[PDB]
RNA sequence: GCCGGCUAAGAUCAAGUGUAGUAUCUGUUCUUAUCAGUUUAAUAUCUGAUUCCUCGAGGA
């Protein structure tokens, strides 16, 4: 309602501010990153989700001083934002909206591909579910490593590091591994492969099908 | 804040397609590559359907897929280049249904860069020995062998190194159990960095190298090295050994030539045009894709321009020269990526957008009008013909492919409970307007 | 002189004798061995088949990289071989 | 001049003894130089110095790779030579070395790419037909590389002409050695030319002399093992022939038939594989009874290839073949028999792989009590590597009886300390597990009259045994007499022999880790103070066990003595971190865990920030290593404060010390770190801030840790705070401090991203001064090697100028 | 110095350029979502945008000075 | 053959970010263009000093070192655990071009 | 550091001591000057040329 969002072909977002009495856009704020953006979309009042062309997601936020009335310190605007989310998807993302898929689920941010492919980026509500996930990822990193040879986390740090994503596509290959590697995994996280099964079922039903 | 990528639709579109007896048995499976995704698939030949066996989640770029087999062994194996610095080979296991690693070697550093190999993948056709070669100086060859137990084994590579040289396209040689051979496709750009009134740049040819592996001394010899007449694109293994002759066939812009290393001249054959085209006349023509038939009897090639014409081509051939290509217009279907002609009859079709399809073809030898161009033909003027709808294939399947999705769009604007996905997606005269909804049909 | 060989690596696996068993090759660390180092062929031959590679002598174990090493890649460069001039 | 080029030549003293670079700088010009010289002087001199009496083993490389190289130049004008060159080497073929052998074949290929095959064929004939054997041999064998350098088909119909020879049966004799020699050298490729070769060969096996009989049937099985598993279409012609042949022959030329037998059975089908076993084996029962040797172990062999086929099942094996193996084969005379000895062990396993593992165990466990000990070795090696390979699931109650009653037997009648009845008696009790429960009273006598008394040699290999079984011994539910045991292994730890308390102590420790601290007889402040003595012994044996022992004892049975005890005990293990051996290293690190998490971080921190300030480098680096073991154990939450406390204190050398543990903590706890990089940020800033150099050095070796250790956890605020301090040092001239910088930057190129990297290197990359150009492109191209892929999406816009174009179009492209 | 690509306190804008415009080039023919980016923004087949990039290869950004 | 300052500072759209030193680069039209990049920290500035990087003034002696509030506020059980995890705070730091040099503490 | 300066702001050339390494100390001198070349981001450095006053002496 107040604010513009610009994207640049080469830098990544612009914040404006139109001045209704006195007839002005005033630019208020800017990035610290080029970013080839392909699409954006509006997350709240001072968060944005990009896409690039390069096959990256990232979320960027206004830091909580920010002044919106204005009438550079890196050739840039005198206010920078902050990057709070950063993931490498592996297929160029041209379409990104929140919404929420399942009568009466939870919003989730769904996202698509060049490539013909949909997926979704659902947050977390608990403490507990995030360090489960993270320790499942964690151990499927080194027992079930990529099949070509590559490095999972080098994977989705392609063009920069990962920060606050949890690779669920890793995460389900726990269903397919053998019972031996699976009861090696589900002993480490204090549990049983039913378990861990159901706790990865009910994420996926909470928010898509 | 903190997020869970999930996926709820893997992506359909397909860069590579090979074809074997990936299970052991006789009957025969192809692996096509998504982006980061492999995927074995099984047409019924009973009743023309494409199953989906087996899909996994590889974490990487595929930039190079190849089948090959060991002597006297049953089964193909599949090697894989990708952008990690390592090349692997993989088996499938019909009983587990997954793939097993056999081997993994490494040679560089990880991403799709411009010296570390990964991109060009050329195998022996016997089977005994594999390229892996970047589009810069590095290329490595690594022998294949096998033990007592049957079970495969792997060298350490052996170097091929030659600096300012590009790669357009790397193909193993068919030779007769001896010693194995590789052509290429190179140039060389030293002569175009060192001079400024830029005339090097252009005077500047491509040529096709073979490269030798003495399997006795254990070292690659580049052999043979021939400048080409125009700068050409993808390379073709003709079938040698005791079935057909030794050489290749170089795709070019306008051209198709036939070459042998020894006594054998070349042999060129113009592509034919369309009779009453509309396209811009400066325009050229080249092939985008080829797949090859061998049979105990007889072989032949099937091209496809850019325009989606595929033509069959055929050698004809003497003791051990060949005289003459003849050129003759086969169907017309889409702009396909790759292309697979499968025993029991059926061509498998990948497109590079839009859905994929699976072809019976109805009609084999050539009884018909239509006429035959060749390279002993005189012409001053190109040859002409007239494109018509499908004589010699017929549609048996048509797998859906949402790739490339271009806008989307998630709302309920139909008057049910749950949101439909509206999708503007595909290009050119095959673009479409898709509504999802999730369920059953 | 205390040059590393950096020639293309085979499949021969590198050895670390008594007094380098724990050590990592490049960096001379102690902690968490990560990765299976491999040597070139002419590193590997005749009476330089089985030896250390920090120093030379009888090899007893295997040789490996660390954890930090491998992050960074440093495992992607030739044979790692101690070679005196 | 002649000598004027052997003067230049010695070109090959300037590589034989010379320096690495000169040697590769002669090695490419003698290449150059070759063609000139000529091949006669060249050869004339190199010949003599690789006929050397005491070459080395390198040098002799250095000059076979100097022939490889001087022998591609010169190609077609080595003809003249090539005889002379062969008598060299021609031998090296048959050497008992086998890099000596490989270098030989190398030449011979190399001579025979360089020259032709009509060369190599003109003076290589005159030798076939030679009477000594000694020659016959290498001129195979050099015919056989000859073939494997130039291809098999080139010299098919040489092989084709030479043995159809009516000449002599030497050339025809030469001929079949040929294909055997080419068989054995080249293996599974010579699988698309079998039938050539075997077509080529085939009529010898009724060739009127039995010398080509016998070298035709050796062929036949050097291609028969050269093929498998594959290729048996091939081997049609001489099926009949060879069967007709083991049903007629007798000697030597039966063994080499019934060689062949056994070589071609495993390439058959269920049909034939089953209906050829029955013919060949009546004919190796027939042939059990010979009295030769070499016949024994041919059969033998026969025997393990043709029962692990399929064609071939358990039903006929028992009823046909085991009556009289066992009859004729197990018999003490087969044990004083070294050299068959190992090859009946090993077909009595791999029969009981297919038969079962009672009948074989039953047949021979009633043979455990001998009058001979070498028969009694036998049969103990062969059941319990039958019970290791299958286990005890189908052994009953009379047959369980007799194996412990036999074992139990043997173990006393044991004249001198072997492993054999060791690890037969340990895999027997494993295997066996929680079924012998009275066995386990007579076990427990057995070992107690062992470990009693006799030398010690006696003692040490029943403390072996009760460290191998203790498990299944405590597994039964039995406690009791366990202490028994217990009591005894405590009297015996003073001990001059140190092997044997390595034994002893291995014992203790796993009677201790296996039964329970609770209702155990010996108590541990007994044992305890009684055995932080040993802890100073010098054996690694000794000190390995001890170590475990002790950590076992802290990770378990920590409430029964004094933390002041355990105090001195991790002070004094803090001097076994320095440990040449990593076994030491390593079971030092793990008691000095247990014993922090049980007595408390806090004493142990204060103790170990006092060792630190007052020792000299060694003792400081090992207090180093405590401090983060401790804070590992103990989460570094309770290590952190008192760290950061030190560091207030105002004097240099304190500081350092707490910069070196933070560094070390932070690089062995890795990805624990990433709640603690706030916490010492303010440090690091101070020291990053300090004039002294060492400060700076290791305040830059923690940033490349901490970044290192936290990559994927979101940490990349406080690690580019950190690199605004880290950065303005690039400009240092002190070689320790700059070479800590490049190594932070490296890590937080991983951490922080190549995008950042660049961007800080952007408006230095063409800087007026050379200096900063020189330091900028250093760190440039430290950048660009790793993730060369990632800067693509990074890199400025540049725009074009007059002469060229810089914008890269494409990526402005806007679907 | 062996790794082509680097730099040092000689190197010009020229070669700068073209060894970024080189990678660039290589890096499009490597990923296989770019290409279709590329493919789909100029109406044109994957093989013949690929075959452009490798004819622009050899002279980028023209030839050199003087 | 070399331009001057004031000529140099016609020809670029960002005059301010020309100094003494930059008409005798090889390049100085390059070197403009990337000292003017929407990004891009500068130089540590000390380069052309004479005194190594550390002054040797302003009155350096000071406190040694200030622990943190929650510094302050068996040793310490989960009890104080659970107060040092919930006294943790986030200290003051710099974003990504605020580099440091020997002046910019007082 | 003290209230612009008091020559502790730099370079250099010989010798001593000593370390695995960094280093530490003494004599010094410091062009007080100009031009040309080398060179340095610029200095620097190096390479060459260049009647008088006072009370037998000194300075320029
Ligand atoms: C500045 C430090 C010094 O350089 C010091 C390490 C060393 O230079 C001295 C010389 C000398 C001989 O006195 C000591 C050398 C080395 C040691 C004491 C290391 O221990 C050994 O050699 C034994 C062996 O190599 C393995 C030891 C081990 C497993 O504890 C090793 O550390 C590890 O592997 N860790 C520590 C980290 N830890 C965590 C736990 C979670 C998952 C695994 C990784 C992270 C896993 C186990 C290093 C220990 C000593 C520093
Ligand atoms: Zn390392
Ligand atoms: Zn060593
Ligand atoms: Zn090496």
């Amino acid at each position: 309602g107040h604010r513009v969002i610009v994207s640049d072909v080469q830098e990544s977002f612009i914040w404006v501010r139109y001045k209704r009495n006195e007839n002005q856009l005033i630019i208020f704020a800017d990035d610290t990153y080029p970013r080839w953006v392909t699409t954006a979309s509006l997350l709240d009042y001072d968060t944005v989700a990009g896409a690039d062309k390069f096959g990256n997601i990232c979320v960027v936020r206004l830091p909580p001083n920010t002044n919106d009335e204005v009438d550079g310190l890196l050739n840039g605007a005198s206010q920078k934002a902050e990057v709070i989310m950063n993931y490498h998807v592996g297929e160029t993302v041209l379409s990104l909206q929140k919404t929420t898929l399942i009568p009466g689920g939870s919003e989730s941010l769904v996202y698509t591909t060049l490539s013909g492919g949909i997926g979704i980026l659902v947050p977390f509500t608990s403490h507990e579910d995030h360090d489960f996930f993270q320790h499942v990822e964690m151990h499927l990193r080194s027992e079930h490593p990529p099949l070509c040879g590559r490095d999972h986390l080098s994977f989705r740090s392609y063009y920069f590091p990962v920060k606050n994503v949890i690779d669920g596509d890793l995460c389900e290959q726990f269903n397919s591994m053998e019972p031996n590697k699976q009861k090696n995994v589900s002993e480490e996280l204090d549990r049983t492969p039913p378990e861990v099964s159901k706790k990865l079922e009910d994420i996926r039903t909470r928010y898509a099908f | 804040m903190f997020l869970y990528n999930l996926t709820l639709q893997r992506a359909t579109g397909i860069s590579f397609a090979i074809h074997g007896n990936f299970s052991g048995t006789k009957q025969q499976e192809i692996v096509v590559s998504r982006g980061k995704i492999l995927e074995l698939l099984r047409p019924d030949p009973n009743t023309g359907k494409v199953h989906t066996l087996l899909t996994v989640e590889v974490f990487g770029v595929i930039r190079s897929l190849m089948a090959f087999r060991l002597t006297g062994g049953t089964k193909d194996y599949i090697v894989v280049g990708s952008d990690s610095g390592r090349i692997v080979i993989l088996e499938y296991q019909p009983s587990k249904n997954m793939f097993e690693k056999i081997h993994q070697e490494t040679f560089g550093k990880s991403g799709c860069r411009r010296i570390v190999p990964g991109q060009f993948l050329a195998v022996d056709p016997k089977g005994r020995a594999v390229m892996i070669s970047a589009i810069e100086k590095q290329k490595l060859v690594y022998i294949l062998n096998r033990d007592a137990a049957a079970r495969l084994t792997i060298s350490s590579p052996l170097e091929a190194h030659k600096a300012n040289t590009l790669v357009y396209h790397v193909v193993g040689v068919d030779v007769g159990f001896e010693n194995p051979m590789f052509a290429c496709l190179e140039m060389d750009y030293e002569e175009a960095d060192n001079d400024p009134t830029g005339e090097a740049a252009a005077n500047t040819q491509q040529t096709l190298t073979f490269y030798e592996l003495d399997l006795g001394l254990n070292h690659v010899v580049r052999k043979y090295s021939e400048p080409l007449e125009e700068h050409g694109n993808f390379l073709i293994t003709v079938p040698g050994g005791s079935d057909g002759p030794s050489g290749v066939l170089i795709c070019s812009e306008n051209y198709i030539t036939y070459k042998n290393f020894g006594d054998q001249p070349d042999i060129r054959c113009p592509i034919p045009r369309r009779r009453n085209d509309l396209d811009d006349p400066e325009r050229g023509m080249i092939f985008v894709c080829s797949a090859t038939h061998k049979t105990k009897s007889m072989f032949f090639f099937l091209a496809q321009t850019e325009q989606g014409d595929i033509f069959k081509i055929t050698l004809e051939t003497d003791e051990d020269m060949v005289t003459e290509i003849r050129l003759k217009y086969f169907d017309t279907v889409p702009v396909a990526a790759a292309m697979c002609v499968l025993k029991t009859g059926f061509l498998f079709v990948a497109s590079e957008f839009g859905n994929h399809y699976l072809y019976q073809i109805a009609h084999l030898g050539d009884d018909d009008e239509e006429p035959e161009f060749s390279s002993a033909m005189p012409l001053e003027d190109t040859f002409f013909f007239q494109p018509r709808p499908l004589k010699n294939l017929v549609l048996v399947d048509e797998l859906d492919s949402l790739s490339p999705i271009l806008f989307c769009q998630i709302a309920d604007l139909a008057n049910e409970d749950t949101p439909q996905l509206y999708v503007a997606c595909g290009r050119g005269p095959r673009s479409s307007l898709r509504v999802l909804r999730h369920g059953l049909e | 002189d205390l040059i590393f060989c950096r020639k293309q690596a085979g499949v021969a696996i590198g050895r670390l004798c008594e007094k380098c068993d724990g050590k990592c090759v490049i960096c001379d660390s102690y902690v968490r061995p990560c990765t299976l180092v491999r040597i070139c062929d002419e590193c590997n031959y005749g009476s330089y088949q089985g030896r250390c590679v920090i120093c030379g002598g009888p090899g007893v174990s295997d040789a490996y990289y660390c954890k930090e090493c491998t992050i960074q890649e440093k495992d992607r460069d030739g044979c790692p071989k101690i070679v005196n001039l | 001049e002649e000598q004027k080029e052997r003067k230049i030549m010695k070109l090959l003293l300037k590589i034989k003894n010379g320096t690495p670079p000169m040697r590769k700088a002669a090695l490419r010009q003698i290449t150059d130089k070759a063609r000139e010289f000529g091949a006669g002087p060249l050869f004339n001199q190199i010949l003599p110095l690789l006929m050397s009496p005491t070459l080395e083993d390198q040098e002799r490389h250095l000059l076979v790779k100097v022939i490889d190289r001087i022998l591609y130049k010169l190609d077609d004008l080595v003809r003249p030579y090539v005889h002379k060159i062969l008598v060299v080497i021609e031998p090296l073929l048959i050497d008992e070395d086998y890099y000596a052998r490989v270098e030989g074949r190398e030449i011979i290929s190399n001579l025979a790419k360089a020259a032709g095959l009509a060369t190599m064929i003109s003076t290589m004939r005159p030798d076939i037909d030679n009477m000594d054997e000694y020659v016959r041999n290498t001129t195979a064998r050099a015919f056989a590389v000859v073939a494997s350098a130039l291809g098999i088909p080139s010299l098919l119909p040489f092989l084709k002409a030479v043995c159809k020879s009516k000449k002599s049966w030497q050339a025809r004799h030469t001929g079949i050695k040929i294909v055997q020699q080419i068989a054995i050298l080249m293996g599974c490729a010579i699988l698309p030319h079998l039938r050539s070769l075997v077509e080529i060969i085939e009529h010898g096996l009724v060739d009127e002399q039995q010398k080509v009989r016998t070298i035709s049937a050796l062929a036949i099985a050097a291609l028969a093992e050269a093929a498998t598993p594959y290729g048996i279409e091939s081997f049609d012609s001489v099926l009949k022939p060879l069967w007709k042949g083991i049903r007629q022959h007798r000697g030597k030329g039966l063994a080499a038939f019934l060689k062949a037998i056994g070589y071609l059975i495993p390439l058959m089908d269920a049909e034939y594989a089953n209906y050829y076993t029955r013919e060949v084996m009546l004919i190796l029962i027939r042939e059990f009874q010979s009295p030769d040797e070499e016949m024994k172990k041919i059969v033998l062999k026969v025997v393990k290839q043709c029962c692990g086929t399929d064609g071939v099942e358990a039903n006929y094996i028992k009823t046909e073949i085991l009556p009289p193996f066992f009859k004729h084969f197990w018999q003490h005379r087969m044990a004083l028999d070294r050299r068959n000895y190992r090859q009946l062990v090993d077909t009595t396993v791999e029969l009981a792989n297919k038969v079962g593992a009672a009948e074989i165990i039953s047949r021979i466990v009633d043979d455990l009590k001998d009058e001979a000990e070498q028969y009694r070795k036998m049969v103990m090696e062969t059941i319990e590597k039958i019970m290791g390979n299958l286990g005890a699931a189908d052994i009953d109650h009379k047959l369980e009886e007799q194996l412990i009653d036999g074992i139990l037997y043997a173990f006393q009648e044991q004249t001198t300390e072997d492993s054999v009845m060791l690890n037969g008696f340990g895999t027997v009790v494993n295997a066996l597990g929680k079924r012998v429960k009275p066995y386990l009273p007579q076990i427990c006598g057995t070992v107690l009259w062992r470990l009693n008394n006799k030398s010690a040699k006696v003692r040490q290999q029943a403390a072996d045994l009760i460290s191998r079984t203790a498990v299944v011994m405590k597994t039964c539910q039995e406690e009791k007499l366990m202490g028994h045991l217990g009591v005894v292994l405590y009297e015996y730890l003073g001990e001059e022999y140190p092997e044997v308390l390595g034994s002893i102590l291995g014992a203790l420790k796993a009677i201790v880790n296996v039964i329970g601290m609770h209702k155990m007889t010996p108590p541990i402040k007994d044992l305890l103070p009684r055995l932080t003595p040993i802890l100073k012994n010098r054996h690694e044996k000794v000190q390995e066990n001890c170590i475990d022992l002790v950590g076992r004892i802290a990770d378990r049975g920590a409430e029964y003595v004094s933390a002041r005890e355990w105090m001195r005990i991790c002070f004094e293990l803090l001097e076994l971190l320095k440990a040449h051996k990593k076994a030491i290293r390593r079971a030092t690190v793990n008691t000095f865990g247990y014993i922090a998490k049980a007595i408390g971080p806090h004493d142990v921190l204060a103790t170990l920030l006092n060792n630190l300030k007052v020792q000299e480098r060694q003792n400081r680096v090992c207090t180093t290593v405590a401090i983060a073991i401790v804070a590992e154990t103990c989460s570094p939450f309770t290590v952190l404060p008192a760290l950061m406390n030190e560091y207030r204190v105002p004097e240099l050398n304190v500081q350092n010390g707490v910069l070196k543990s933070l560094s070390f903590l932070f690089e062995y706890i890795g990805e624990m770190g990433k709640d603690y990089i706030y916490a010492v940020t303010p440090l690091l800033e101070d020291a990053l801030m300090d004039r002294d150099l060492v400060h700076r050095q290791t305040a830059s070796a923690v940033v490349q840790h901490m970044s290192l250790g936290v990559y994927g956890f979101g940490c990349e605020d406080s690690l580019n705070h950190l690199l605004n301090y880290v950065w303005p040092n690039v400009f240092e001239t002190s070689p320790h401090v700059i070479q800590a910088v490049m190594g932070a930057l490296e890590g937080l190129r991983v951490a922080i991203g190549p995008c950042r990297m660049l961007q800080y290197c952007l408006q230095g990359l063409f800087h007026p001064a050379r200096k900063v150009r020189d330091v900028y492109w250093k760190i440039y191209n430290s950048i660009y090697i790793g993730s060369q892929d990632a800067l693509i999406a990074h890199y400025p816009r540049i725009y074009n100028d007059d002469k060229n174009t810089y914008i890269r179009y494409e990526l402005d492209y806007i679907l | 110095s062996k790794y082509i690509g680097t730099g040092h306190a000689d190197t010009t804008k020229w070669e700068w350029l073209v060894n970024q415009h080189r990678d660039s080039y290589c890096s499009y023919m490597g990923h296989f979502d770019l290409l279709n980016y590329f493919a789909i923004a100029e109406n044109e087949s994957k093989a013949r945008v690929r075959f452009n990039l490798m004819e622009k290869m050899l002279q980028p950004c023209g030839p050199p000075a003087d | 053959n070399r331009f001057t300052v004031a000529e140099l500072k016609q020809l670029v759209a960002r005059p301010d970010v020309v100094e003494m030193h930059d008409v005798t680069a090889q390049d100085p039209k390059l070197l403009v263009h990337l000292k003017a990049t929407r990004n891009s920290v500068p130089v540590p500035r000390h380069w052309c000093f004479k005194r190594k990087y550390l002054q040797g003034k302003r009155g350096i002696e000071k406190p040694p070192f200030e622990l943190p509030d929650f510094i302050k506020r068996d040793i310490d059980y989960q009890k104080l655990h659970d107060a040092f995890f919930k006294w943790q705070t986030k200290p003051k730091l710099t974003i990504h071009g605020d580099l440091y040099y020997e002046g910019k503490e007082f």
